[PDB]
């Protein structure tokens, strides 16, 4: 079964800096990666899909990229309302697997 | 006198599974005698022969069988493309199994024969190791329909679990073709040259072997062939739907990769430029300072160098006057 | 498709989903303008239930559907106008050439909008598909922009006479500003090749032939979408079915003899961007060859100069010659006569 | 409404109304006087030049009583040629092209015409147009023009309209002949841009050919109501005039082809033929010189500086080494 | 279609000329089948041929050679075929055409072999008439494409054998159609090994092949197009001879030469892509080999202008003597070296 592995597993960082999440799978899956925010007790929010596109009504600070297995998330510009945990999916088979989530928390 | 193909006569394995609705059981054995009173039985079998370069063993089984030479020397010939063939009492079908190795880019295939016979199908492979795992799996812990139905749900089982091993191959693919187009863009080497290269060669071949492969699953499905049931029908059409999507993805990877290599064949000019004027302005500066320096090796009793004083000063400098002037008119010719 | 015409399998999916293949997943509007010889009304609402009655109403209605990333709504028209399921797969199908089908209740077909972008050069098309059933005319289409604006000033404003006749007519006039759009595409196009000949022939920088090819892949990908236009249009003025009337069947002739300009036009367009190649490598071969005559002019004037100075820097032995009285400026004269046999020989090359 | 008209500076009314019984011209830009007009009983033909002033368009159209749209389609510049039938007046629009010496650039006019019983319309974006020998005839009262209705009229200005075409062609042919004579001649970069220009200029020629033949086309098959014959013969003649415009444009194209295809032979001649001779020379001296170098020892104790006479033999050896260096050229074709 | 025959130029008027290049051979064959029978018949006598154009049942004729000028004569003659028929028929430089008539249709169609290990394009031009009950056709030389539809005839395949004439036009020319096919495959294969080959090794034998290639695909545009507009005509109204019956199987090989006339201009522009990429080679190669004698030249003629220096018999040498003359000038000699092919590297020649 295909895992993908998240990191780094928490990462600190102010408003205005770059942040980048990378989300690596074990397996090949061709591009089905996408990326969820969930603000804590709440449900997730799909921020980009097919690992370039991102979904409509989602500011363009977010962005993602794929280079082979290895996926990464990028925000441009933080923001206060930034900080949360942000998961990792492979949908390219029908057992769907999730990453493990970064918190970004501001420092 | 059949001779064979595959470079390499390693290992040589039979194997043959009996299942029925009832009952099941499967043998292993290495004589080619004990696979013979399994044909008899009216329950589907699916007899495994890993190597061909034991021309006794198809000889043997092609005569006990009924099959026509041509087949046993098209089951011999490995380089073929797939294709289906026909006859009354058989039809008979060879594929091309395939592997990809990751960190070392290469395309390795294998032909795979398959016979559907009444109540039997035949396969002639070539080497230990196969995809057909799972509709092992599947006869073994009891898991779909398989069981339930004669030979052609199994030869569908057969060419099915093929089609889903070229799925993975396209997934490798498409992680390479990523990759690489990356790669290309970041910066042009060599190497992506290289693997640009090997990539379209790898295309070409997946095209060769899978374009066949779609036609010989429309004739399976749409020909109604008489060995073949009414039932397995849809099964075949699904199995060309799944061909048809193959075909499809291998012609847009394609034109990726030909795309990539016309980007990258596009700009060779800057060099007629810049070493031509290189070349041009070096031979130009140093040629008549040789001549300068070769004219004084004229050997005479008088000559008005020898009287004169300092010599090879005036000399030095007239030649360094006509390099200055010479590089100065370069200026004016730019460059 | 055309055997039997049955709902492909795929594999990554339930055997009977509908997936939408392109990727805009942005807007989603339902526009409807029905007329009359009188009345016309129009509306713009998010909501299919409102424009499901239509399919009965009498007078001429074009039900324009902008978005069809929402193939629940795709599926609902379909099952309320009673289209077969392999017709809506090919209109949530985007990766497709121009295509007719006709069936015995309703008319199929499938068209492509260019976009020239000037300053990125490459070009996006954008499938809208036609649906002529009854009196209702169904337009699909992927993201917001169209070419039809004209037929809804046409309709809007009472203009030719395509409120007195009937859907058909509608069907026409938009094939029409589709062929018109295309006109104008080709038109920018042409704009795009004047500006590359200023450069090719003016300057020839390192990303002129770049800007070339690209433009000749894209009238191949231009001539690739216009033939299986051509292929719809001449199987809509001939095969006359039965929906069209016969009364606006001469109405396509002209529409199908401007896709024939249209190709014609690609072609001229593609023989002249690869003329504009020929001269940009003509003129780096020139340049090199104006580097040539220098080099050569030198080294064709200096190496026998040399060689007689290497064939008389030699040292034998019992030889009436070498050491001599006066022969160095004999063989000075020698080689400034060699020196301007040259110069005229070169006044005879037409070159310096 | 909108107008987007390459030039402004210009503007003038011109009304011409003209009979067997009597012939009348007006001049200045009366708005109002061009309106009764329309109530006239003998064809009359007002030609109006200068669009960017809408006001005096919009009040005649309005008057006439013509479709905004169609008002607003003669503001526009860049309209391809077309033809609309209405109940009461048809909508024309063509395009004049002229072409000026020194400069080869050819530029596009915008005309439009519209006929109403027996009232026509012109549109001029510029002043200056190739109706003069029409108004003269009309003024010298030649021909059965003056004794026809206003559809008449609309075929001698389509007419005249393809006459000069015709000059255009001819024009384009003397400079086809002047290019060819400097290609053949003396080539260079301007001649190229010159040659090409002629390339392009023939292909925009040969795309609004077709326009005009469908226009053309549509007008003399539809037989409007509005057209009550005494046309058909006319308009089928200016479409075979059209038939031969595009026959000569299509030979003039061939003539740039090759003219461009001489142009690139002659630059590669250049090339190989520097290449040649500066090969020819290294190969027949740069040995020799090599000889001499080996032969320039200054050893003490030199074996071979006394074998039996060889200065003789050595400078043979060089004249047989020259000789059949260039023979090898001889041998394989190069001079 | 006109009654008056044309008349050539330096010949007797009222003759007949085949144009082409094949006179070897020259055979009839017959295939005459029914509804429960078949019958087969391969002679060079034209009478006994004759006598089928009134049968009931559906003929096949196939006369092979047509170099016979006087074979095609008596079977126009006796079949009623106007004279211009005729000479469109031994005219072998034709595009494909058809021809509708009272009494019969008159097709051209084209053939097309291609070679291995010598690659060359040849066409044979083969003409159908669709008289009555009987199916004329003509060809150069032996050697077709419509022996499936011999064998389905022979062996009671398909529908073919319960269906009138018209069906046999339409076999014959699908036939045509998927060889078409098969001459696509073949130019494909050549052109996958056409690319590997100019994209590995551009040689003078690599620009032959390709642009006879090319030669090769303009001419088969020239026929493939044609060929489209007749199926079109064939299955559009064709009111006379062709049955309502048999017209969406028209349809289906109309839409075949589209498909073929598609895969031509694609593999036009793929031709051309192909003779941009050798010429990008060559420059590439050519730059290369400047590069080479460039550094070398760089790098040995100022050499041999230091070697110059110190080479002239000047009575002033100021290091005449000097110790380590030749290592100092020798270590100069390093240096230098040294240094230029740093600077070289700098611009990663």
């Amino acid at each position: 079964d295909i895992q993908m592995t998240q990191s780094p597993s928490s990462l600190s960082a102010s408003v205005g800096d770059r942040v980048t999440i990378t989300c690596r799978a074990s397996q090949s899956v061709s591009s089905a990666v996408a990326w969820y925010q969930q603000k804590p007790g709440k449900a997730p929010k799909l921020l980009i899909y097919s690992a370039s596109s991102l979904y409509s009504g989602v500011p363009s600070r977010f962005s993602g990229s794929r280079s082979g297995t290895d996926f990464t998330l990028t925000i441009s510009s933080l923001q206060p309302e930034d900080f949360a945990t942000y998961y990792c999916q492979q949908s390219s088979s029908s057992l769907i697997t999730f990453g493990q989530g970064t918190k970004v928390e501001i420092k | 006198t059949l001779v064979y193909t595959g470079k390499y006569r390693e290992d040589f394995e039979i194997e043959v599974m009996n299942y029925s609705i009832e009952e099941f059981r499967e043998f292993k054995t290495t004589d080619v005698e004990s696979v013979l009173p399994f044909r008899d039985s009216s329950t589907p079998t699916w007899i495994n022969i890993t190597g061909i370069h034991r021309t006794d063993v198809v000889q043997r089984v092609g005569e006990f069988f009924g099959i026509h030479p041509l087949v046993l020397e098209d089951i011999l010939n490995v380089h073929q493309r797939p294709k289906v063939e026909f006859f009354e009492n058989y039809v008979f079908i060879v594929l091309k199994m395939f592997t990809y190795d990751k960190n070392l880019h290469e395309l390795e295939s294998e032909q795979v024969s398959l016979i559907l016979t009444k109540n039997c199908v035949l396969m002639f492979q070539e080497k230990i190791g196969d995809v057909f795992d799972p509709v092992r799996e599947r006869i073994r812990y009891n898991r779909g329909i398989i069981r339930k139905k004669r030979a052609d749900y199994l030869l569908y089982s057969l060419i099915d679990a093929l089609v889903d091993d070229y799925f993975v191959l396209l997934e490798k693919i498409d992680d390479e073709i990523d990759v690489l187009e990356e790669e290309v863009l970041e910066r042009p080497e060599k190497e992506t040259v290289q693997r640009t290269h090997q990539l379209k060669r790898n295309l070409v071949e997946l095209r060769k072997t899978i374009w066949p492969l779609r036609e010989v699953l429309s004739s399976l499905y749409r020909d109604v062939p008489p060995l073949i049931e009414k039932e397995t029908v849809p099964y075949f059409r699904d199995v060309y739907d799944h061909t048809i999507q193959i075909a499809d993805t291998v012609e847009t990877f394609r034109d990726i990769v030909s795309g990539l290599l016309d980007v990258y064949l596009s700009s060779v000019s800057n060099k007629t430029n810049e070493v031509m004027k290189v070349l041009t302005i070096i031979a130009t500066i140093f040629m008549p300072l040789t001549f300068i320096a070769g004219i004084y090796g004229m050997n005479f009793e008088y000559m008005p160098e020898l009287r004169w004083k300092w010599g090879y000063p005036v000399v030095l400098a007239v030649m360094g006057v006509i390099a200055v002037i010479m590089v100065v008119y370069f200026k004016k010719k730019k460059w």
